[PDB]
């Protein structure tokens, strides 16, 4: 039998490929590219007239299949959820576009946090999955994932662009093609995201905490108490337009301090795991502390994890979680496959799943008969097995 | 030529599962059922795979095994252009890859010269491949036991255990090296986000680790009518051939309408638009036009066989158009009835939409 | 001023104070306009058809063995040695090209930048790639130019 | 598309025995080596370099103004090889094009301000879009579209392009009439 397909889903939109582990991971960032449109158009929007979407998936799907991957779509169907929280559109719509445009011969749909543990051989919690927005923490038990201890933040990195557009604009020399120093704004009213990104992609990094905090002291120059150290060296970014964007070495340092500010807001990038452990059964915390899993492209941001853990550990001493939990370590389990890759692999794994797959799958027929696909959030999930 | 001849102003409606309006030059005519068909309404099949650079043909089974990639050709990670193999004589031929466009060479990343022109360039294997293979075998054994349990439960209502060691967690994550805090960053030495994503198995940070990837193969597509399952377009299997086995393009069966001159169009003002109707066949073809408001001549026009004015197999006709909108583009629709000789007399009625352009004030 | 061994075509349009270095060849329809100051062309330079070199006021020293392909437009104040400007490339007024630079076809160098040695500028986005391998010393392309330039054009 | 009569000043173009319409401003270098097959039109300031290698132009070819047709040279360590430049039938080359191809096939349309790399081979019914830069030794397969800087494969052309190309090239020459004084 032929296995299997893997879908774009967020930072993940770039994750087009097909099973097994050998597939290309074709990079689609994914947009249309419709001629009459300003390009590109991101067609990946919630709260969208579905029609608009309809026509978009139709066309994307058509496209991806059409070209991009050899697919011969009638034989392989997988939809990964990288969402649990996807609203019913568009899922309804996704199916809806199948289904009839695309005749779909049963489909199994599955979440990332389960596809996550598949690789470590671990059937237990914690999974933190961070990438395009809205970040999710979800202890997975052996077996049930447990939603009741459900947590979510931005960003992950979508907001880094405001933080960066802004800051780029708060620094400010562009050395324009006329050798003039000019304002960014106004030579440009905006910085396209691709710039922002590029700059980010290669320039942002996460500092060690003892000094991550002096970076914070720059904001807070209290009564002169600043102990924000000299920045690294400045960078001439060449900018397109035959412009040069000079960048302070100091921004590399600040952008990443969003992730980590403590306002009167909780420092949540850092909890999540902590606000959930307090929520979790005591009888399982023993596994959850200690056994942590981090997937998602944004943890490719270097030094992230350093702090991260330091922070967390740091925080474990805040009484509030301390008295509440007592302490212990944390150990990271990590695959060797890259952070982005674990969803993708656990999609490959799934071809193994063929004896099961067509069983735990939602039938085409059913759907043809009702068209109802269960949601965990519905009062009528039909027992599909009636069929 | 379709964009040079403004074929986009004259659209023909295809009646199928989806209503599609497109230029006649982009449409196919099915001689077996005598119906017009769009590219969207027909079925697309994979005929063959080929490399656009070495022009090697790949069978569909071979393309599946090789993940639809060319084994000898690579994409330059510098500009995405295909690399060429070059030889130098050493006091023996030594081969290296180079791009003619951006001047990138395999030496830029420290790759040693090869004794063979092709086949010596290999991609790094995934270090964790064996780990995935053991995990897959483990879950397959569990899936077999779980399947049997489900079959027993359904019937009632009507093997050395693979031990896998869990991944060892790391107690301490590698800290950021001190070099990143004070070292000047060279933006030319580090790979861009797009260049990193081209190698998703390990995503190199440094340009020296940015290995060339195998070139993607292209596909020759065949088109078939869904209603009668007959082929409308079939190229030959060999990618180097310009010949087609079947070419049933609509422009050879249905009279082709073109706009020659458009008058100054004004709101509610009758204006005469000059169209040309061309008979695509060697036989005499009879065409009658039926009804912005458009008024067409009520008389049947006879077009000469393919060997305002009459010249051979084309006649220039004026139609009267009265724009009904105060602003926007002036569009008119009419039905074109003509006789068809089915060599595979039928009267066919084609819905034709004309885009005349913006209304003048 | 034509140096001994330089080939200047009768169809070449030269205006102003222009010095042509030895073994330089100027193809038909080339336009060299020295309005703001003298243009100094070094030895072994090749200027092909439709090449436009203008030294204009803000309303020029060209090194040795440089190649100007068809339809190139160069306003540079200073060029180094062994540079190649591909067809329809534009080099702006304040561009400083050092030695061993390659500018790809249809690239627009409007930036106030000193291009470092061994830089290849290619693509619509004018991406600068520092060549990490010594570009093969153009001694091989200079040997062909020195033997081919005197043989394919009617030396005056 | 009412292909209007491309009325030219009758004094500016010389009509040859083979029906070629060549502007007086055209630059023909090595004319003994330049073979223009019948019904060819060569516009103003076109440069054809036949001094060192033969240039062969097919039937119904149209070369627009300031186009430079130059055969590619291959430098070997023991000498320079002169390659003839072969252009097929019904080839239409837009304005400001630089052609260094070894061979251009029949029914080929080269877009405006395009740069073709040395020793490129363009097959029959090829389309190159405006402002496209083809790297040296690029081979364009039949019914393929390349565009951009660098010029990359964007997609294939429908087979119907050949039928359209036949009528346009023949009509273009028929519409290219001497300016009959009104
Ligand atoms: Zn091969
Ligand atoms: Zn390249
Ligand atoms: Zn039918």
């Amino acid at each position: 039998e032929k296995t299997a397909v893997v879908i774009d889903l967020g930072e993940a939109f770039t994750k087009c490929g097909f099973a097994g582990e050998t597939g290309p991971r074709c990079i689609i960032p994914s947009v249309i590219k419709r001629a009459g449109m300003p390009k590109p158009v991101r067609v990946v929007q919630y709260n969208i007239n579905t029609e608009e979407l309809y026509s978009y998936l139709k066309e994307f799907i058509h496209i991806l299949y059409f070209r991009h991957l050899l697919v011969n779509p009638r034989d392989r169907r997988v939809v990964i959820i990288e969402s649990v929280l996807c609203p019913s559109h568009f899922r309804e719509t996704l199916t809806r576009v199948l289904f009839k445009y695309f005749e779909v011969p049963s489909v199994l749909l599955a979440p990332s946090h389960l596809m996550a543990l598949l690789t470590l051989g671990i059937n237990s919690a914690m999974v933190l999955d961070c990438g395009y927005r809205e970040s999710l923490v979800l202890p997975i038990y052996e077996g049930i994932p447990v939603l009741n201890c459900w947590g979510a933040l931005p960003l992950g990195g979508k907001a880094l662009h405001k933080e960066l557009e802004t800051q780029l604009l708060e620094q400010c020399t562009v050395d324009t093609s006329v050798a003039k120093e000019q304002s960014l704004p106004s030579v440009m009213g905006s910085v396209p995201e691709g710039v922002l990104e590029d700059i980010k992609a290669r320039t942002c990094f996460v500092s060690d905490l003892k000094r991550g905090l002096k970076i914070q002291a720059a904001k807070f120059n209290i009564d002169g108490n600043n102990e924000r150290p000299s920045p690294p060296p400045n960078v001439d970014y060449p900018l397109d337009g035959e412009k040069i964007l000079h960048i302070l070495g100091s921004i590399r340092d600040s952008v990443v301090e969003i992730l980590f500010e403590q306002d009167n807001e909780e420092q949540s990038v850092a909890t999540l795991i902590l606000d959930s452990l307090i929520q979790c059964p005591i009888d399982t915390r023993k596994q959850l502390a200690e056994n942590l899993v981090v997937i998602g492209g944004t943890s490719m941001l270097p030094g992230f994890l350093h702090r991260l853990l330091a922070e967390i550990r740091y925080l474990v001493e805040k009484p509030k979680y301390k008295k509440a939990l007592g302490t212990k370590t944390f150990r990271i389990h990590t695959p060797p496959a890259k952070a982005n890759c674990v969803a993708w692999l656990g999609g490959a794994i799934f071809g193994a799943l063929q004896d099961i797959l067509g069983s735990r799958s939602v039938s085409k027929e059913y759907y043809n008969q009702t068209g109802r696909i269960p949601d965990w959030c519905s009062l009528n999930n039909p027992p599909l097995e009636m069929m | 030529m379709a964009s040079l001849l403004q074929s986009d102003r004259v659209l023909y409606l295809v009646q199928g599962e989806k209503k599609v309006r497109a230029p006649l030059s982009q449409l196919y005519f099915c001689r077996y059922c005598s119906e017009l068909r769009s590219l969207e309404c027909v079925s697309h099949e994979v005929d063959s795979h080929y490399c656009p650079s070495c022009l090697e043909n790949m069978p569909s089974a071979e393309a599946k095994l090789k993940k639809n990639r060319c084994a000898n050709c690579f994409d330059c990670p510098g500009c995405m252009h295909t690399l060429s193999t070059r030889a130098t004589s050493i006091s023996k031929k030594a081969y290296y890859l180079a791009c003619g466009f951006c001047r990138w060479t395999s030496r830029d990343v420290g790759m040693a010269d090869k004794s063979v022109a092709s086949g010596g360039w290999q991609e790094p294997e995934n270090p964790h491949t064996q780990r995935m293979n053991k995990l897959i075998e483990y879950y397959q054994q569990l899936a077999q036991k779980e399947k049997v349990e489900r079959d027993r439960k359904k019937l009632a209502r009507r093997q050395k255990e693979i031990k896998i060691e869990p991944a060892q967690a790391v107690d301490e994550v590698e800290p950021l090296p001190e070099d990143y805090y004070t070292r000047p960053v060279n933006l030319t030495e580090v790979t861009t986000l797009q260049q990193r994503l081209l190698q998703p198995d390990f995503q190199p940070v440094c340009a020296s680790q940015l290995y060339p990837r195998h070139k993607h193969l292209l596909i020759k597509r065949s088109l078939r009518c869904r209603k009668c399952e007959h082929n409308l377009s079939k190229p030959e299997f060999n990618p180097t051939s310009i010949k087609f086995k079947i070419q049933l393009v609509a422009v050879n069966y249905i009279p082709e309408v073109r706009i020659m001159s458009i008058p100054n169009l004004r709101y509610m003002k009758e204006s005469q638009v000059l169209l040309t109707l061309t008979n695509p066949v060697e036989n005499l073809t009879h065409v009658t036009l039926f009804e912005a408001k458009v008024v067409v001549p009520p008389k049947e026009l006879v077009l000469a066989g393919k060997d305002a004015f009459r010249k051979a197999n084309k006649v220039g006709i004026f139609i009267k158009v009265t724009p009904q909108r105060e602003e926007g583009e002036v569009t008119v629709c009419f039905k074109m009835k003509h006789d068809f000789k089915n060599l595979a007399v039928i009267w066919l009625t084609q819905h034709v939409e004309l885009s005349l352009g913006p209304l003048l004030p | 001023k034509i140096a001994p061994g330089a080939v200047v075509c009768v169809e070449s349009e030269i205006r102003g104070d222009v010095t042509i270095g030895p073994r330089t060849v100027i193809h038909p329809k080339a336009r060299i306009i020295a309005e703001a100051g003298p243009i100094v062309i070094g030895e072994g330079n090749l200027i092909e058809e439709q090449a436009l070199i203008i030294n204009a006021y803000p309303d020029m020293i060209i090194g040795t063995n440089n190649v100007f392909e068809v339809g190139c437009y160069s306003q540079a104040m200073k060029m180094g040695d062994n540079n190649v400007i591909e067809s329809k490339a534009y080099v702006g007024r304040n561009v400083i090209l050092t030695s061993g630079c390659i500018i790809g076809a249809c690239c627009n160098l409007n930036t106030f930048e000193v291009i470092p040695e061994n830089t290849v500028i290619y693509g619509a986005d004018c991406l600068r790639r520092v060549q990490t391998e010594r570009p093969q010393p153009q001694t091989l392309q200079l040997d062909f130019l020195m033997k081919i330039l005197p043989n394919y054009h009617h030396l005056k | 598309m009412e292909l209007g009569e491309l009325l030219y000043n009758k004094s500016e173009y010389i009509e040859t025995a083979s029906g070629n319409k060549v502007s007086r401003q055209s630059v023909l270098c090595g004319s003994q080596n330049i073979v223009l097959n019948g019904k060819t039109i060569v516009m103003n300031d076109c440069i054809i370099r036949g001094d060192l290698a033969n240039v062969r132009v097919g039937r119904h070819c149209v070369v627009k103004s300031r186009s430079v047709i130059r055969p590619p040279f291959k430098k070997f360590s023991k000498g320079v090889a002169f390659f003839p430049l072969h252009i097929g039938d019904h080839v239409f080359i837009e304005e400001d094009c630089v052609v260094n191809a070894a061979q251009i096939g029949s029914y080929v349309h080269v877009g405006k301000n395009c740069v073709i790399g040395r020793r490129c081979v363009l097959k029959d019914c090829c389309k190159i879009l405006d402002n496209t830069v083809l790297p040296p030794e690029t081979v364009v397969p039949p019914f393929t579209v390349f565009s951009g800087c660098p010029g990359l494969f964007s997609g294939e052309l429908p087979e119907c392009t050949q039928e359209l190309m036949i009528d346009v090239t023949k009509s273009y020459y028929q519409k290219f009439l001497p300016l009959t004084q009104v």
